[PDB]
């Protein structure tokens, strides 16, 4: 898939 | 094509006119196409959701037929590894997707905690075979059973972190402190005794035959910080690059104008420099 | 490789020949 | 410098900002960023390790060379699971994730094998105020150096 | 919602983005334009 | 004691085989490209994506369409964008493929374009023909072509 | 820009004369329509409607997603300069001028506090070797805590708590050529909410098939 | 001395959109019966900040009278 | 002017050779 | 039971600022049915070339023949009692200094400081020309003067292309070129937004023949 860093996921 | 274009003019639009919303949500007035095109959406539903479930579970079924030195040391081995591997700070996890369309955090990838707080020293070079590693421990004068399940052990642990990898999405987080420190370390510290020999010594041996390269193996492996320098020719159709080891070190690679071209030369961290001809050679032309 | 249409036009095309 | 905005100052900060979604009628914010702030923290180069290196290079070819050709053979007919993120520093690996998202192809630049590749790898002054006042250049419509006048003088010529 | 006490009066479209004038800046402007109205 | 020395002859060996390891994809890359060199102007290639035929022309539109659908994943680029051309398989099994150089791509697509281009796009190939050869021989051309019809 | 060169615009009816004992219908617009007594008017692709209009090519660039410059004309659509001989730096900074290095890979990672704390101040600082004012640093996070109520509204109309349109108009309120793109934001409510209604009782039949399946073969 | 022009070269469209904003913001509508609304603790660190919130010390009527 | 007169008082002194 | 609270005031502002917009619609229809009749319609845009960022489908408003502009409704009456605050706060600060005496004299020898403070940021970025023996200023911070209100006189070279600007308090007339102005912010408005805070702030200005 593809990296999601938390601002993306989290929020 | 005739009728295709009266289609689109006429019935799509009258279509979506029907399905406009105003009649719609009045369900006492609900018209036999209507409820027709309900059904049709209905059935479409349960045919998709039916073929995505057997979809899925089949390659389950599959891999359930086919199926049918503590823990403790397992994770610092892997610990181990993963430091070895990337750089303090960063935590990078997997998480799973599930087949319902939810998001399950497991705990147990090394790629998380591993930052986390005479025989030892040479079993851990997994990159050497055991063949040369029994030829010199027979020239060192030192246990069969251990190596195999050794050897067994990472063939499970390969297995299981192979089928994890089928469906799954990632996230990075830094280390701001640590993160800004090496940009410290690595920004304002990188003082190369190289500062400005790049350009000038092309310009000196040009007669050189530096072989072509393609423009994606050219980001393919700027990216991977494998190159030491990237040269701009004035009239930036040309580029000499400079990397750090290989038979040769430079080559050619023509180049397409484009703004993530310029953005990769940025990320990986190269040297950047453009060569300035004079101002006869435009006019020698 | 730049060649004229006539009414003054100046079209760049490929490589050679 | 103008060719790759990060510079590896404040007009990066300004097209952060502010240019990014009519008027809009405010340039003060630049030179506030610009001025608001204060400054308060040998023309000889060496080709010798430069020379030094390819030598090096030329050494270890051979060897790796023999190594290489009694390994391999060509015929006529774990780590991060993300192939960026290894061998690159915090920095470096810092702003990679972000191009990773938006761009996912790395283009993978693995494969070989198709009908050109059949080969296959084995491994083991009167008038003269009235001239000044009439002259109508005040549309430009022009948008370098007086050295490009030079050169194009002479290309004129 | 602990911004939210402020955002209520901070959905009002974009009332803190048109101003950098004083009211007679504005005037003066007003009168040094056209007069087709 | 003398573990250290082998964990040194290990890491010694282990640069040896990765330096042979970049060494030999350096070699496998030059290799093909000189193998593609060579077997394109014998022919034998004639007709695959590496040697194309000309077909009719295309709009931007088409173009943008073709994107939207995922067709497009070969091109030939020159000249600042100003001359663009791409290559598309079709069913004739035998699958052939056929350029297209598309005309006019006015000015401020690209940045969008790119943005779906550089996603879908496994290879571009760029030509760099300068000016003066080609003027070069547009004279001497002219001047031998026209002296052998006199 | 008329079609923004996708082409396939959105044509409309905006007025029609009819005739005196005739009722609105369709067929007699069609009519209309055959003799042209009605008012046909291009609507943009770019606005996006509840209604799917009939799109068809664009009659301003014919289908080619282009204008041809106009302002240039004929007799001085040639230079005299051998400037295309000595490929000029200008040139090439031109045509790249306009390729803007687009920006968005950083400006959406940039919605965290301490990511834009990086960014925005600890870079500066350090590479420039200066220090901000305390006014040029509150100013820089008043300026990016404004920026940041859009996704903050988008992030909480995302979530689909009960009375999401009030945030929706909100969110369509606050900037109107962002909103008009969003893919969050629906442009008919009663639609998507009977829509969701009728998934509902989708699943729930659904379910019926899938339960009901599995009590024939015993 | 001073001087000014009413049909200046500048650009032609830019003033159009100036102006149609400033009808389209302001008008010429004043208010005389309508009390003051509070601005949030945002808007006003906003003015502390931008400078504007300054007394007239300009004015010679007496708050520089005096000085 | 009083910004004029301000700036009259408090007169200051930069070289910048340049 | 918070979330759907707040989308409830949000809804209830919301109608406040309908009802407010709708009221004041009918308060220009009574106010402008004196001059013509009302023509309502979207007149496509006659442009077809406006590809510098403006919106589209501009609305040409007709009562009789004449010009009439739609105005924003809430906005102006919140820009109102804004302005009205500040006027107020204004006020009660000028009364409250002339009640005291320390914190006057305190505040105007702050007002010294900082004027001092961005004169000197300002002349921090000169120089001389001896080339051409005259003074030269950096355009870049030649607007960020103009925030301070620091520039005494404008002198206007025709075709807009020099500018040689004053200094409150010095005898220079500072040498500043406006194609380099122009190739900085154009997309802040060039020196089209220059010409007019110039003349929206009534400094002198005054074109000559050079
Ligand atoms: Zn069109």
């Amino acid at each position: 898939x593809x990296v999601y860093v938390l601002v993306i996921k989290v929020k | 094509h005739h009728e295709l274009t009266r289609f689109k003019n006429e019935t799509v639009p009258s279509f979506i006119d029907w399905n406009k919303w105003e009649h719609w949500k009045d369900i006492r007035n609900w018209d036999g196409k209507r409820v027709a095109a309900l059904f049709i959406y209905a059935f479409a539903l349960l045919l998709s959701c039916q073929r995505v479930y057997v979809a899925i579970q089949a390659p389950r079924v599959e891999r359930e037929r086919r199926e049918l030195p503590s823990p403790g040391n397992i994770e610092k081995f892997k610990r181990n590894m993963w430091r070895k591997a990337t750089p303090k700070g960063l935590k990078l996890k997997r998480f799973i997707e599930a087949p319902d369309g939810t998001l399950v955090h497991d705990s147990s990838y090394v790629g998380e905690n591993a930052w986390d707080d005479l025989k030892k020293i040479i079993g851990r070079n997994a990159r050497i075979q055991t063949e040369a590693k029994k030829k010199l421990s027979q020239d060192l004068g030192v246990w069969r059973e251990r190596l195999a399940t050794w050897k067994e052990m990472l063939e499970r642990e390969k297995l299981s972190e192979q089928l994890n990898s089928s469906a799954a999405k990632y996230v990075v987080e830094f280390d701001m402190k640590e993160v800004e420190k090496s940009l410290r370390e690595d920004v304002i510290g990188r003082t190369s005794e190289t500062e400005g020999t790049r350009a000038l010594w092309i310009s000196k041996r040009w007669w050189r035959y530096r072989p072509k390269l393609p423009y994606t193996y050219f980001l393919q492996k700027l990216d991977s910080s494998e190159v030491a320098a990237v040269v701009f020719t004035e009239d930036l159709k040309r580029l000499y690059v400079t990397m750090k080891e290989g038979f040769p070190l430079e080559y050619i690679v023509d180049i397409p104008l484009d703004p993530y071209l310029f953005e990769t030369i940025c990320n990986a961290g190269v040297e950047v420099d453009l060569l300035q001809k004079r101002q006869i050679h435009y006019f020698m032309k | 490789l730049t060649v004229l249409i006539k009414r003054g036009i100046l079209i760049l095309i490929h490589k050679k020949a | 410098k103008g060719l790759l905005p990060i510079p590896m100052i404040n007009r990066l900060i300004v097209s952060l900002l502010y240019l990014t979604k009519i008027r809009s009628f405010f340039s003060d914010r630049w030179s506030e960023l610009h001025l608001g702030s204060n400054p308060t923290e040998e023309q000889d180069v060496s080709f010798v390790p430069s020379r030094r290196s390819e030598n090096k290079e030329i050494v270890n070819i051979f060897k790796i060379i023999t190594y290489l050709q009694n390994t391999v053979s060509i015929h006529p007919i774990w780590l991060n699971p993300v192939k960026p993120f290894q061998r690159s520093s915090l920095i470096s690996s810092f702003s990679k994730a972000n191009r990773l998202r938006f761009l996912n192809n790395p283009h993978h630049f693995c494969f070989y094998c198709n009908k050109r590749f059949p080969f296959y790898v084995e491994k083991a002054l009167i008038s003269e105020i009235s001239s000044k006042s009439l002259h109508n250049l005040l549309l430009s419509e022009e948008m370098r150096s007086p050295n490009v006048r030079e050169v194009l003088y002479s290309i004129l010529f | 919602x602990x911004v939210x006490x402020x955002l209520l009066n901070x959905v009002f479209x974009x009332x803190x983005l048109x101003h950098g004038r004083x009211x007679q800046x504005x005037x003066x402007l007003y009168n040094l334009m056209x007069x087709f109205x | 004691k003398l573990r250290e020395t082998e964990r040194e002859r290990l890491s010694n060996m282990e640069e040896l085989e990765r330096k042979a390891n970049v060494q030999l994809e350096r070699q496998l890359v030059m290799a093909s490209d000189w193998s593609r060199t060579l077997l394109t102007m014998r022919g034998k290639l004639k007709g695959t994506e590496w040697d194309p035929e000309t077909s009719h022309r295309i709009n931007f539109s088409d173009f943008m369409k073709l994107l939207d659908s995922n067709s497009v994943q070969y091109m030939e680029y020159s000249n600042y964008g100003q001359t663009i051309s791409v290559i598309l398989p079709y069913y004739k099994k035998e699958i052939i493929f056929r350029r297209h150089i598309v005309d006019r791509m006015p000015i401020d697509g690209w940045n969008d374009v790119w943005k779906k281009l550089h996603q879908q796009i496994v290879n571009v190939e760029v030509f760099n023909v300068d000016v003066v050869p080609a003027e070069v021989y547009t004279t001497v051309a002219t001047f031998v072509v026209w002296s052998m019809r006199l | 820009t008329m079609c923004k060169g996708t082409g396939s615009v959105h044509y409309q009816i905006k007025d029609y004369n009819l005739r005196s004992g005739e009722k609105p219908t369709a067929d007699c617009v069609a009519d209309a329509i055959v003799e042209n007594r009605a008012e046909l008017v291009h609507l943009p692709s770019s606005f996006n409607h509840s209604a799917p209009l009939p799109s068809k090519d664009c009659p301003t660039c014919d289908g080619t997603g282009a204008m041809s410059c106009t302002e240039c004309k004929n007799k001085l659509q040639v230079r005299i300069s051998a400037d295309d001989i000595m490929e000029p730096p200008w040139k090439a900074y031109n045509v790249l001028k306009k390729m803007d290095y687009p920006y968005e890979h950083i400006v959406h990672s940039m919605k965290d506090p301490s990511i834009a704390n990086f960014w925005l101040i600890t870079l500066p600082q350090i590479v420039g070797g200066f220090d901000y004012d305390e006014d040029v640093k509150k100013k820089i996070w008043w300026q990016y805590e404004e920026s940041m109520r859009y996704d903050q509204l988008r992030d909480l109309v995302a979530k689909r708590n009960p009375g999401w349109e009030y945030l929706q108009d909100a969110l369509v309120s606050i900037d109107p050529v962002r909103a008009r793109e969003d893919p969050v934001i629906v442009k008919n409510v009663p639609y998507y909410k009977a829509k969701k209604s009728l998934e509902a009782e989708s699943q729930k039949k659904a379910q019926k098939g899938s339960r009901q399946r599995k009590w024939w073969f015993f | 001395e001073i001087h000014l022009k009413i049909v200046p070269p500048l650009d032609k469209v830019f003033l159009r959109w100036l102006a149609r904003d400033l009808q389209r913001v302001h008008g010429f509508k004043p208010k005389n019966n309508t009390r003051a609304i509070t601005p949030p603790d945002s808007y006003i660190e906003f003015m502390r900040l931008n400078g504007s919130l300054d007394v007239d010390l300009d004015d010679p009527d007496l708050a520089h009278l005096f000085k | 002017x009083f910004l004029n007169n301000l700036l009259k008082v408090m007169v200051x002194f930069l070289x910048x050779x340049x | 039971r918070d979330s759907v609270d707040f989308s409830l005031r949000i809804k209830k502002r919301l109608e406040e600022s309908k009802k407010l917009q709708r009221d004041l619609q009918n308060r220009i229809r009574k106010r402008m049915k004196k001059f013509g009749e009302e023509k309502l319609f979207v007149q496509k845009t006659p442009e077809g070339e406006a590809v510098k960022g403006f919106p589209e489908a501009e609305v040409k408003w007709m009562f009789g023949e004449k010009e009439v502009v739609v105005p924003k409704a809430i906005q102006l009456h919140l820009r109102h009692g804004w302005k009205k605050w500040q006027e107020e706060a204004k006020a009660d600060l000028k009364q409250k200094l002339l009640e005291d005496v320390d914190f006057g004299k305190q505040y105007i020898a702050q007002r010294q400081e900082q004027v001092l403070l961005d004169r000197d940021r300002v002349v921090s970025k000169t120089w001389y020309n001896e080339d051409k023996s005259r003074w030269e200023m950096d355009p870049m911070a030649v607007p960020y003067a103009v925030s301070r209100k620091l520039i005494d006189s404008a002198r206007i070279r025709h075709d807009y292309a020099v500018m040689y600007v004053a200094l409150k308090g010095d005898d220079k007339e500072f040498y500043v070129d406006i194609k380099e102005y122009e190739m900085l912010f154009e997309k802040f408005g060039g020196f089209d937004a220059l010409y007019l805070k110039m003349l929206a702030c009534g400094i002198p200005t005054s074109v000559h023949l050079m």
